[PDB]
C-alpha cells in the first residue's frame, strides 16, 4: 500500500516502533551503530501514514521515511 | 441583501470620510484588510513559510544579522489561530464599523 | 588509533541532506567500530527543525574546521 | 448624541468629535451607559467622579484579592469542592441581596 | 451512539441549508426570470410564520385575560394599537413577521 | 514462534455503541484483540463509551487494526497486560498480526528479516530523471 | 493496463474509495506518471493532445460563426456598427419568465439574445466578412479544420505513422519551420488577406473567391514588388476622411506606414497591419533559415549553448549542457511556452485596447474591457503555469549531475539569494504602497485630502513624453521637434502617432497621475510576490532543509506530516496554489485599474479617477459601490433588466468564492470523521441498507482539496468581476 | 422550422445528451474487466 523505506542512518532508538499506531515496523538486529539494532517495516501493508514514526524520528533530517502511494481500506483509516 | 442592505446602508460608512465618522470609514476598510489578512493564515500551510524564512534566515545569516531565537514559521494550530483570530476581527469590525456608521449617520 | 576527529574538536557538515548543511558543530564522539557507518556524533548549538541538536554523521559526511 | 468619550488635536484625528450637540465635540457613544446613568438617577458628574475613584478603590480591592488568595492566605480544594454553599451564596447573597439592593437603590 | 447524534444532526443541517437558502435561491432566480410570482414572498408562494404570528396574537391579548394585573402586554412587539414614541423617532412599534421572517429565523 | 490460536473466548461487558462492524467485516477483513485480565475493570475502548473487561480471557472484535493497537498500547500501558490481536477475513483464514514473533516489535528479536531497507543515506536517493520512464521510484533504486 | 476506471493507473484502479474516480479524472493528462509508459509513447500522446485542442479550438470558433450567422445580427450590425449591439447568441432558456424574454431582446431580434461582448463581430467586420453566408462559409471551412485535426491525430497515432522520440526531439528542423512557416508564411498569408480582402472590404468592393483572381489588390500589380518600386504600394493611404466599408474617402495603397488611428473608427489602418504582417513575415521567414536540419549549413543549438560560456566563469559552466535539458525535458519546454505565451499575452492586452486593431472595437466599451480583463487574467494563469511547470522539471526532469555547475544549477546554488531578495522587493513595494494608500484613506478621513502622499510617476510620465505626449512639458525625444527622433520618423508615421496619442479620448498612452503611481506599485507588488511565491516554490521543489527529499515525494504531495514543527502546504504544487491567490489578486488589481481609469475616461471625469484613485475608500466607493448599483439591481422587486443575469452571475461568483473558502479554510479529517457518521447511517438506515456505494465515500484528499477550494475561489473571482465589469460597462456604455 | 431548431438541441444538448454521458461514465467508471 504505501512505502515505509528506511534508511541506515538509524541509532536503534526505538521511539517510530513505540509511536507506530499499525506495528508497521519493527527492530531488527543489526551493526551499524551504537545501540545494535535498526528499524524494519515488513507490514507495509498496514501502514496508514500518519507519519508519527518520522515525527519522532531523532536524526539530522529522517531515517525513518513514510512515502505516500497506492491507497487502500487498511491506509485510509476507515472502519467501514 | 446585497443591494437593499449591504450596498444601500454602506452608504453612510463610504460617504463619510468627513465629519466625525470618518473613522468608522476606516475602520471599515482596515476590518475588510485584516478579515483578508486571515485568509493568508487559513487557505495556507507552515511549510511554505518554515521554507520561506530559511531563504530568509539564508540571507541574515550573510550579514552576521542571524537572530538566537530560530525564526520558525508558525504551529499549524497557531496558523489556524491566527487566521480564525483575524477573521473573526475583520469580519466583526467590518460590521461593527458599517452598523455603527449607518445607524449614527440616520438615526 | 582513534578514528576520526576528537571528543571535543570542532567540525562543519558537508551533508546535503542536514539542517546544519555548511554549519560548524561539535564532536561529541566518535564509534571506534568499523562497522558503524555513522560513528562521529556531532552537537549543533540551534535545533533542528525537529528540536533536536546532535546527530550522527559520516567521516566523509564531516570537515574538520581549522578554527 | 451620547457622547463620553473625546479625542487629542494632533494629527487631524480632531474632526473625529463631532457636532454631537449641547456644546460639546466629540465621539458619540453607543454604549447606553448615558441610559444606565438616567436609570440610575445621576444627573451629576460629581457623581459619576466618585463613583469611578469607588470602582478605582474596587479594582486595587479585587488585585489585592487577588494577591492575598493567592500569595498570603490561599484556599485549598475542601473550599472550592463544597458547592451547596457556593450555590447558596450566589443565589441568596450575589443574587438575591443585589437584586434586593439594586431594588433598594430604585425604589 | 454519538454517531447517530452526528449522522442527525448533519442530516437536519443539510435539510435546513436546503429549505432556508434554497429558498433564497429559489426566490434569487426566480425573480432573475422574471418570475416574482414564483418566489417565496408575502405576494407570491406564501410561507408564513404561522406559529410566531400566534404567539404575537395571544401576547397581543394576553394581559387581558391571562395575564390581569397587567394593563398592558409586557410588550409592543406583539400587536395593537401601541406606538410608544417619545419624539419623532419611534420605540418599537409590533414588529410584523411575514415570509421573510420565516426564511431567515430558519436561516 | 507459534500463534496463539484464537478460541471462542468471552467478550466484555458491553451496552452496544455505534462504532462497530458496519461493512468492513461482512465482505472486508476485520480484527479481533484478546488479552488477559487479573481483575475485572472497566476500560475505554476505542470505538467509543467504556466497557468493562472480564477477569481471565477477554475478546473483542474490531473494524480496523489501528482500533487494536491503540487499545493494545493503552492496556499494555495502563494495565500492564499482555496483548495480542489477529484478522479475520469473512471467509475465515485468521491472521495473527500483532507482535509476530511472540515479543513485542519494540525489541529486537532474531529471526525477522530487513525489508524496507536501504542501505544508504535518505539524501543519496538519485534523482526522478533516473528513474523516469521505469516502474521503480527513487526509493527502491 | 489497469483494471477499473484509471486504466492508465493501476495505483487509483485499485483504490477501494471515492479518491479513484477524483484522481483519474484529475491525472488523466499526465502522461508522464501513468503505468508502462515511454518517451515515445508520451511524445505521441502528447501530439495526438495538441491535435485534438487544435480541434476543439477550430470547433469553438465554428460555434462562434454559426452563431453569429444564424442568431446574430451581423449583417445589421455592419451597416451602423457604433450604434447597434452586436449578438452572442440565441437563448432558449424554459425557465424564463416572459418579462426575461421581454427584457433580453436586444439588438432588433426575433427572441431574446445576448450580446457579444467578444469583439468578434468588429473583428469579423474588420477583416471582411460582411454578410452571415461568409461567416457560415467561415464556421464550414473551421469544421472542416477541426475534422481535419482529428483525423491527424488519430492517424498519429497508428503505428504506420506513429513518429518516433527523436522526431519530437528534433529542436532544430521545428524552430527552421515554426518560425519561417507558422510565423512567417502565416503572417505573409495574413498580409495576403488583408491586401486581397480586408482593405478591398474596408474600400467598398467585396472581393471573394469568386472573384479574387480577377481584381487587382494595387492597381498596377506587381510591378512594384518585381521592380522594387515599393513606395507605389504607399500611393493614397485614404487620408482622414475615409468611411470605414464604404469607397467615400478610399485609396488605392495597400502597405503604407501611417502610424496613429482611423479617424473614424478610431482603430488601426489595414493598410498599417498588412505592411505589419509582411514586415514580421520577412523577419521570420530569414529568421527561419539560422538552425541546421538537413543541408549543411545553419546554426546548432547545442552549440550555440555549448560556446555561450562566459571566460571568467560569472556564470560557471554557462549554457553547456542545456540543450539536453530542455529537448529531453518537456516541462522545461512547457514552462518556457508558458512564459512567452503570459508575456505575450498580456501583451496582447495592453496592446489592443491602446493600439486597437478592429474598426469600432474603441467605441463599443464593454468589449475592451471583457477582452482586457480575459487575456491577462489568461495571462497570469499562462504565467502561473510556465512557474508551475519550471517545478514540475525541476522535480522531475532536472538532473544535477548533467549540468554541473552550468547556468541553471547555479539557480539552485544562491536560490536563497534569488528568493530573500523577492523577498525584499514585495516587502517593500507592499509595505510603502500600502503605506501611502493607508496615508491617503486617513488625510481623506480627517478632511485634509491635501496633506495626501501623491508622488507623480515623473518616469512614465518621461517616457510618454519620449513618445510625442505634449501634456506634461518634458521635451523628450518625440515631444521636442527639435531632435533626431522628431527628425528621422516625421515624414513617415510621427503624424499620425502624434495626432493619436495627443487625443485625450482614446487609449493610447493615457494621462496618468499619481494614482497610477500607486497602482503600478500595487501592480508590481502583485508581480514580484507572485513571482516571490512561484520561484521558491520551483527552486525549493527538488528540496529545502525543511525537507531536502521532496523530489522524492513529486510535484503535488499533501505534506510531510506534523512533525518538524508541521510542513503543511510545503510541495512546489502548494506554492503554485498559493500564487493563483496572489496571481488572481494581481490581475484584479491590473483590472480594477485599467477598468476604473477606463470607465472614467468614457464617461468623461478623468477627475474622478485623478482624485479618487489615490486612497482605497474611493476605490470601494467610487468604483466598486457606485458603478455596481446597475449590476445588483439587475433584478430587484418591482421588475428585472437586461442585466440582470449579470446581478445572478454576480451572486453565483460570489457564492463558489465563498465555497472555496470551505476546502481552503476546512481541512481534512472533519469531513472524513463526518463522512463515517454518514455511513453508519446509510448502513443503518431502512431501506437504504438495500442501495450500497461501489466506492467507499471517503472525504477530498487533502492537495486535491486545496485544488478544489482553488478552483471555486477561481471560478467565482472570474464570474463575479466579469458580471460586474460587463454589467457596469454596459448598464451605461461610457 | 428553424426558430424551434433552438427547443430541440438545448434539451438534446443540456438534458439528454447529459443524461447519456453520465450514464456512460457512471458505467465507465464502475467497469471491471
Ligand atoms: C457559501 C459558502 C458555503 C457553502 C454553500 C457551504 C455549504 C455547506 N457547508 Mg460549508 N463552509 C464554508 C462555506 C460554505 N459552505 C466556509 C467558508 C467554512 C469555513 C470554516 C465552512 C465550514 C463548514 C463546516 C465545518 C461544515 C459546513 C457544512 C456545510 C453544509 C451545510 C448546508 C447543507 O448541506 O445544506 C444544503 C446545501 C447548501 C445550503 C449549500 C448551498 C446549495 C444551495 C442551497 C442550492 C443547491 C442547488 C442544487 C443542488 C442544484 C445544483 C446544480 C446542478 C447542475 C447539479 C454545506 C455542504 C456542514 C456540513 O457539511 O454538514 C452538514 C459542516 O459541518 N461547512
Ligand atoms: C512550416 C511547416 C510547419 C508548420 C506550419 C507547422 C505548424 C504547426 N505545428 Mg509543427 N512541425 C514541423 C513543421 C511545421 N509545423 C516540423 C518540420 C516538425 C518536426 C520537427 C514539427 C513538429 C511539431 C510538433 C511536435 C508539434 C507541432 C505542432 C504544430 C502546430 C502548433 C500549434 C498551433 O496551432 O500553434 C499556433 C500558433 C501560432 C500560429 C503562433 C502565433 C503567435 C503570435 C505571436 C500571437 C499573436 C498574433 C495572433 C496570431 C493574432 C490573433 C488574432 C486573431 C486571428 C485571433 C501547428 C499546426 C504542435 C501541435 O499542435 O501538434 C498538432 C506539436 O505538438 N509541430
Ligand atoms: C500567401 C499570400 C498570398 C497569395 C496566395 C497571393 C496570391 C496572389 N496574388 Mg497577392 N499579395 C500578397 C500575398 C499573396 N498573394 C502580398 C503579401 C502582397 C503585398 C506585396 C500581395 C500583392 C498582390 C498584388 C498587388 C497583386 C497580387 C496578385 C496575386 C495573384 C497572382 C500572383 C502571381 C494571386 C491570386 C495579382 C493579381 O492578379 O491579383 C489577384 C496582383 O495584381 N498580390
Ligand atoms: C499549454 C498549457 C498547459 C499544458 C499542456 C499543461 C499540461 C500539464 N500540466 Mg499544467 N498548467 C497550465 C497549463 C498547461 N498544463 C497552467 C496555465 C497552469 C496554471 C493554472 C498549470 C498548472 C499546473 C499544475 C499546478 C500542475 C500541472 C500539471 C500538468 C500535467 C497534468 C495535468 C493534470 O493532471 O491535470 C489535468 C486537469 C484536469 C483533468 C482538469 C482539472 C480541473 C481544473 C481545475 C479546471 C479545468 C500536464 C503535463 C500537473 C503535473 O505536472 O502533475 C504532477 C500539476 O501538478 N499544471
Ligand atoms: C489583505 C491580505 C493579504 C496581505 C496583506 C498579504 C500580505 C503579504 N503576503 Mg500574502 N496572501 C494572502 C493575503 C494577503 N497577503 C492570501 C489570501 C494568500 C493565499 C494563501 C496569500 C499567500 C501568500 C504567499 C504564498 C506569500 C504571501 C506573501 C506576502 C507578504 C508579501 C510582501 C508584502 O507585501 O509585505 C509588506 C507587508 C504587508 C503588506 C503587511 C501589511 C501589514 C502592515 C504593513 C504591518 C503593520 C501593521 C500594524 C502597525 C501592526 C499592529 C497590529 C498589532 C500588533 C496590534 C505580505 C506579508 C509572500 C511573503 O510573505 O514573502 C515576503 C509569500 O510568499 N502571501
Ligand atoms: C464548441 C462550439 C459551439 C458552442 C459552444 C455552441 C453552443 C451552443 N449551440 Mg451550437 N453548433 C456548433 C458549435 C457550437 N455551439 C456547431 C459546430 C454546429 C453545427 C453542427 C452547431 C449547431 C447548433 C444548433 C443547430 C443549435 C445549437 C445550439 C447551441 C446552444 C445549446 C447547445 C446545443 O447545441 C447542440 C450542439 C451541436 C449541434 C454541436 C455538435 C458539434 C449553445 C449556445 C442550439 C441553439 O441555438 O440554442 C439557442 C441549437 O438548436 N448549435
Ligand atoms: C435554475 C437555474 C437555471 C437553469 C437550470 C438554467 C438553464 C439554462 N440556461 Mg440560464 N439563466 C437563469 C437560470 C437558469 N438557467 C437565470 C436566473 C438567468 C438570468 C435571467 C439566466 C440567463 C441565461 C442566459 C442569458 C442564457 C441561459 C442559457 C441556459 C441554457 C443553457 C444551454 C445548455 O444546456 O447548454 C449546455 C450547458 C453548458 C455548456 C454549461 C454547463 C457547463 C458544465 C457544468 C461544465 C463542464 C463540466 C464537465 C466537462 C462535463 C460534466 C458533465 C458531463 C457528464 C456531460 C439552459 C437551459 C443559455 C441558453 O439558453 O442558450 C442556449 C443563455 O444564453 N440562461
Ligand atoms: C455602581 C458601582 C459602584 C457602587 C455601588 C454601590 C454603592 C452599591 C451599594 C450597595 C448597598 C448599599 C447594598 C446594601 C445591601 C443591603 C441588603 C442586601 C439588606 C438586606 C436586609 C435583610 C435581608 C434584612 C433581614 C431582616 C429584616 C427583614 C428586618 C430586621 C431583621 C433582619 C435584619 C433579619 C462602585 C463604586 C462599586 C463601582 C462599580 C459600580
Ligand atoms: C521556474 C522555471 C522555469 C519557468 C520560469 C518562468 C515562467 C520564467 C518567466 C520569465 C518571464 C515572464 C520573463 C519576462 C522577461 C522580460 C524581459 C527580460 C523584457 C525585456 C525587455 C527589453 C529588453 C525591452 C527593450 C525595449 C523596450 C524597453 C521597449 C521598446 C523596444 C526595446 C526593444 C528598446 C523554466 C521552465 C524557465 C526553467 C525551470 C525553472
Ligand atoms: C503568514 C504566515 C506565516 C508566517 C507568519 C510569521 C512567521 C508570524 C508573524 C511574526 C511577526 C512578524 C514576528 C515579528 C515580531 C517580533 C516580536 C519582533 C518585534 C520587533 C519589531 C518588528 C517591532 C506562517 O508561519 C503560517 C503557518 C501556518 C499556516 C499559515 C501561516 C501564514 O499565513
Ligand atoms: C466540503 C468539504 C468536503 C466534503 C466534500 C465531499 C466529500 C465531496 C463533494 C460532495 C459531492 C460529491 C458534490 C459534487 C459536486 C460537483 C457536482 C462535482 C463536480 C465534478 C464533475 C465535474 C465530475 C471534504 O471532503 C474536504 C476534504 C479536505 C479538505 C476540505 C474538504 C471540504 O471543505
Ligand atoms: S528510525 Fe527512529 S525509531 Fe527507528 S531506530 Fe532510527 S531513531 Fe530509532
Ligand atoms: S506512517 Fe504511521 S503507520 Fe506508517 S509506519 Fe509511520 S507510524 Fe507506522
Amino acid at each position: 500500500s504505501h512505502s515505509v523505506k528506511i534508511y541506515d542512518t538509524c541509532i536503534g532508538c526505538t521511539q517510530c516502533v513505540r509511536a507506530c499506531p499499525t506495528d508497521v515496523l519493527e527492530m531488527i538486529p543489526w551493526d551499524g551503530c551504537k545501540a545494535k539494532q535498526i528499524a524494519s517495516a515488513p507490514r507495509t501493508e498496514d501502514c496508514v501514514g500518519c507519519k508519527r514514526c518520522e515525527s519522532a524520528c531523532p536524526t539530522d533530517f529522517l531515517s525513518v521515511r513514510v512515502y505516500l502511494w497506492h491507497e487502500t481500506t487498511r491506509s485510509m483509516g476507515l472502519a467501514y | 441583501w446585497l443591494r437593499d442592505f449591504l450596498w444601500a446602508q454602506a452608504s453612510q460608512v463610504i460617504q463619510s470620510y468627513g465629519s466625525s465618522l470618518s473613522a468608522y470609514g476606516l475602520f471599515f476598510l482596515g476590518a475588510h484588510f485584516v478579515w483578508a489578512f486571515s485568509l493568508m493564515f487559513l487557505f495556507s500551510g507552515r511549510g511554505y513559510w518554515q521554507e520561506l524564512i530559511e531563504s530568509i534566515v539564508w540571507a541574515h545569516n550573510k550579514l552576521k544579522v542571524a537572530p538566537a531565537t530560530q525564526p520558525r514559521a508558525l504551529s499549524i494550530i497557531q496558523g489556524r489561530a491566527v487566521g480564525v483570530t483575524h477573521y473573526l476581527l475583520g469580519g466583526i469590525a467590518t460590521t461593527w464599523a458599517f452598523f455603527l456608521a449607518r445607524i449614527i449617520a440616520v438615526g | 588509533p582513534p578514528i576520526g576527529p576528537k571528543r571535543g574538536s570542532k567540525v562543519k557538515i558537508l551533508r546535503r541532506e542536514s539542517y546544519w548543511f555548511k554549519n560548524v558543530g561539535s564532536v561529541v564522539a566518535v564509534d571506534q567500530d568499523p562497522k558503524t557507518r555513522y560513528p562521529v556524533v556531532v552537537r549543533f548549538a540551534k535545533v533542528n527543525y525537529a528540536n533536536i541538536s546532535t546527530n550522527n554523521y559520516a567521516l566523509d559526511e564531516v570537515e574538520e574546521v581549522a578554527a | 448624541g451620547p457622547s463620553a468619550q473625546v479625542v487629542w488635536p494632533i494629527v487631524g484625528q480632531e474632526i473625529l468629535n463631532g457636532d454631537v450637540g449641547g456644546g460639546f465635540r466629540g465621539i458619540q457613544i453607543t454604549s447606553g451607559f448615558f441610559q444606565i446613568w438616567r436609570a440610575s438617577g445621576i444627573t451629576s458628574e460629581l457623581q459619576l467622579y466618585c463613583t469611578a475613584i469607588g470602582a478605582l478603590v474596587f479594582a486595587a480591592l479585587m488585585l489585592f484579592a487577588g494577591w492575598f488568595h493567592y500569595h498570603k492566605a490561599a484556599p485549598k480544594l475542601a473550599w472550592f469542592q463544597d458547592v451547596e454553599s457556593m450555590l447558596n451564596h450566589h443565589l441568596a447573597g450575589l443574587l438575591g441581596l443585589g437584586s434586593l439592593s439594586w431594588a433598594g437603590h430604585q425604589v | 451512539h454519538r454517531d447517530a447524534i452526528i449522522s442527525h444532526l448533519n442530516w437536519v443541517c443539510i435539510f435546513l441549508g436546503f429549505h432556508s437558502f434554497g429558498l433564497y435561491i429559489h426566490n434569487d432566480t426566480m425573480s432573475a426570470l422574471g418570475r416574482p410570482q414564483d418566489m417565496f414572498s408575502d405576494t407570491a408562494i406564501q410561507l408564513q410564520p404561522v406559529f410566531a404570528q400566534w404567539i404575537q396574537n395571544t401576547h397581543a391579548l394576553a394581559p387581558g385575560v391571562t395575564a390581569p394585573g397587567e394593563t398592558a402586554s409586557t410588550s409592543l412587539t406583539w400587536g395593537g394599537g401601541e406606538l410608544v414614541a417619545v419624539g419623532g423617532k419611534v420605540a418599537l412599534l409590533p414588529i410584523p413577521l411575514g415570509t421573510a421572517d420565516f426564511l431567515v429565523h430558519h436561516i | 514462534t507459534p500463534p496463539q490460536l484464537d478460541p471462542n473466548t468471552p467478550s466484555p461487558i458491553f451496552a452496544g455503541s455505534t462504532g462497530g462492524l458496519l461493512r468492513k467485516a461482512q465482505v472486508e477483513e476485520f480484527y479481533v484483540i484478546t488479552w488477559n485480565s487479573p481483575k475485572e475493570q472497566i476500560f475505554e475502548m476505542p470505538t467509543g463509551g467504556a466497557a468493562i473487561m472480564r477477569e481471565g480471557p477477554n475478546l473483542l472484535k474490531l473494524a480496523r487494526k489501528e482500533q487494536c493497537l491503540a487499545l493494545g498500547t493503552r492496556l499494555r500501558s495502563k494495565y500492564k497486560i499482555t496483548y495480542q490481536f489477529y484478522r479475520v477475513f469473512p471467509n475465515g483464514e485468521v491472521q495473527y498480526l500483532h507482535p509476530k514473533d511472540g515479543v513485542y516489535p519494540e525489541k529486537a528479536n532474531p529471526g525477522r528479516e530487513g525489508v524496507g531497507l536501504n542501505m544508504r543515506s535518505i539524501g543519496k536517493n538519485v534523482s526522478p530523471i533516473e528513474v523516469k520512464f521505469t516502474g521503480k521510484q527513487s526509493y527502491d533504486l | 493496463m489497469a483494471l477499473r476506471f484509471p486504466r492508465f493507473s493501476q495505483g487509483l484502479a485499485q483504490d477501494p474509495t471515492t479518491r479513484r474516480i477524483w484522481f483519474g479524472i484529475a491525472t488523466a493528462h499526465d502522461f508522464e506518471s501513468h503505468d508502462d509508459i515511454t518517451e515515445e509513447r508520451l511524445y505521441q500522446n502528447i501530439f495526438a493532445s495538441h491535435f485534438g485542442q487544435l480541434a476543439i479550438i477550430f470547433l469553438w470558433t465554428s460555434g462562434n460563426l454559426f452563431h453569429v450567422a444564424w442568431q446574430g445580427n451581423f449583417e445589421t450590425w455592419v451597416q451602423d456598427p457604433l450604434h447597434v449591439r452586436p449578438i452572442a447568441h440565441a437563448i432558449w432558456d424554459p425557465h424564463f419568465g416572459q418579462p426575461a424574454v421581454e427584457a433580453f431582446t436586444r439588438g432588433g431580434a426575433l427572441g431574446p439574445v445576448n450580446i457579444a461582448y467578444s469583439g468578434v463581430y468588429q473583428w469579423w467586420y474588420t477583416i471582411g466578412l460582411r454578410t452571415n453566408e461568409d461567416l457560415y462559409t467561415g464556421a464550414l471551412f473551421l469544421l472542416f479544420l477541426s475534422a481535419l485535426s482529428l483525423i491527424g491525430g488519430w492517424l498519429h497515432l497508428q503505428p504506420k505513422w506513429k513518429p518516433r522520440v527523436s522526431w519530437f526531439k528534433n529542436a532544430e528542423s521545428r524552430l527552421n519551420h515554426h518560425l519561417s512557416g507558422l510565423f512567417g508564411v502565416s503572417s505573409l498569408a495574413w498580409t495576403g488577406h488583408l491586401v486581397h480582402v480586408a482593405i478591398p472590404a474596408s474600400r467598398g468592393e467585396y472581393v471573394r473567391w469568386n472573384n479574387f483572381l480577377n481584381v487587382l489588390p494595387h492597381p498596377q500589380g506587381l510591378g512594384p514588388l518585381f521592380t522594387g518600386q515599393w513606395n507605389l504600394y504607399a500611393q493614397n493611404p485614404d487620408s482622414s476622411s475615409h468611411l470605414f466599408g464604404t469607397s467615400q474617402g478610399s485609396g488605392t495603397a495597400i502597405l503604407t506606414l501611417l502610424g496613429g488611428f482611423h479617424p473614424q473608427t478610431q482603430s488601426l489602418w489595414l493598410t498599417d497591419m498588412a505592411h505589419h504582417h509582411l514586415a514580421i513575415a520577412i523577419l521570420f521567414l530569414i529568421a527561419g533559415h539560422m538552425y541546421r536540419t538537413n543541408f549543411g549549413i545553419g546554426h546548432s543549438i547545442k552549440d550555440l549553448l555549448e560556446a555561450h560560456i562566459p571566460p571568467g566563469g560569472r556564470l560557471g559552466r554557462g549554457h553547456k549542457g542545456l540543450y539536453d535539458t530542455i529537448n529531453n525535458s518537456i516541462h522545461f519546454q512547457l514552462g518556457l511556452a508558458l512564459a512567452s505565451l503570459g508575456v505575450i499575452t498580456s501583451l496582447v492586452a495592453q496592446h489592443m485596447y491602446s493600439l486597437p486593431a478592429y474598426a469600432f472595437i474603441a467605441q463599443d466599451f464593454t468589449t475592451q474591457a471583457a477582452l482586457y480583463t480575459h487575456h491577462q487574467y489568461i495571462a497570469g494563469f499562462i504565467m502561473t503555469g510556465a512557474f508551475a511547470h519550471g517545478a514540475i522539471f525541476f522535480i522531475r526532469d532536472y538532473n544535477p549531475e548533467q549540468n554541473e555547475d552550468n547556468v541553471l544549477a547555479r539557480m539552485l546554488d544562491h536560490k536563497e539569494a534569488i528568493i530573500s531578495h523577492l523577498s525584499w522587493a514585495s516587502l517593500f513595494l507592499g509595505f510603502h504602497t500600502l503605506g501611502l494608500y493607508v496615508h491617503n484613506d486617513v488625510m481623506l478621513a480627517f478632511g485634509t485630502p491635501e496633506k495626501q502622499i501623491l508622488i507623480e510617476p515623473i518616469f512614465a510620465q518621461w517616457i510618454q513624453s519620449a513618445h510625442g505626449k505634449t501634456s506634461y512639458g518634458f521635451d523628450v525625444l518625440l515631444s521636442s521637434t527639435s531632435g533626431p527622433a522628431f527628425n528621422a520618423g516625421r515624414s513617415i508615421w510621427l503624424p499620425g502617432w502624434l495626432n493619436a496619442i495627443n487625443e485625450n479620448s482614446n487609449s493610447l498612452f493615457l494621462t496618468i497621475g499619481p494614482g497610477d503611481f500607486l497602482v503600478h506599485h500595487a501592480i508590481a507588488l502583485g508581480l514580484h510576490t507572485t513571482t516571490l511565491i512561484l520561484v521558491k516554490g520551483a527552486l525549493d521543489a527538488r528540496g529545502s532543509k525543511l525537507m531536502p527529499d521532496k523530489k522524492d515525494f513529486g510535484y503535488s504531495f499533501p505534506c510531510d506530516g506534523p512533525g518538524r514543527g508541521g510542513t503543511c502546504d510545503i510541495s512546489a504544487w502548494d506554492a503554485f496554489y498559493l500564487a493563483v491567490f496572489w496571481m488572481l489578486n494581481t490581475i484584479g488589481w491590473v483590472t480594477f485599474y485599467w477598468h476604473w481609469k477606463h470607465i472614467t475616461l468614457w464617461q468623461g471625469n478623468v477627475s474622478q479617477f485623478n482624485e479618487s484613485s489615490t486612497y482605497l475608500m474611493g476605490w470601494l466607493r467610487d468604483y466598486l459601490w457606485l458603478n455596481s448599483s446597475q449590476l445588483i439591481n439587475g433584478y430587484n422587486p418591482f421588475g428585472m433588466n437586461s442585466l440582470s443575469v449579470w446581478a445572478w452571475m454576480f451572486l453565483f461568483g460570489h457564492l463558489v468564492w465563498a465555497t472555496g473558502f470551505m476546502f481552503l479554510i476546512s481541512w481534512r479529517g472533519y469531513w472524513q470523521e463526518l463522512i463515517e457518521t454518514l455511513a453508519w447511517a446509510h448502513e443503518r438506515t431502512p431501506l437504504a441498507n438495500l442501495i450500497r456505494w461501489k466506492d467507499k465515500p471517503v472525504a477530498l484528499s487533502i492537495v486535491q482539496a486545496r485544488l478544489v477550494g482553488l478552483a471555486h475561489f477561481s471560478v467565482g473571482y472570474i464570474f463575479t468581476y466579469a458580471a460586474f465589469l460587463i454589467a457596469s460597462t454596459s448598464g451605461k456604455f461610457g | 422550422t428553424f426558430n424551434n431548431l433552438p427547443s430541440i438541441f438545448v434539451p438534446l444538448v443540456g438534458l439528454v445528451f447529459p443524461a447519456i454521458a453520465m450514464a456512460s461514465l457512471f458505467l465507465h467508471i464502475q467497469k471491471n474487466k
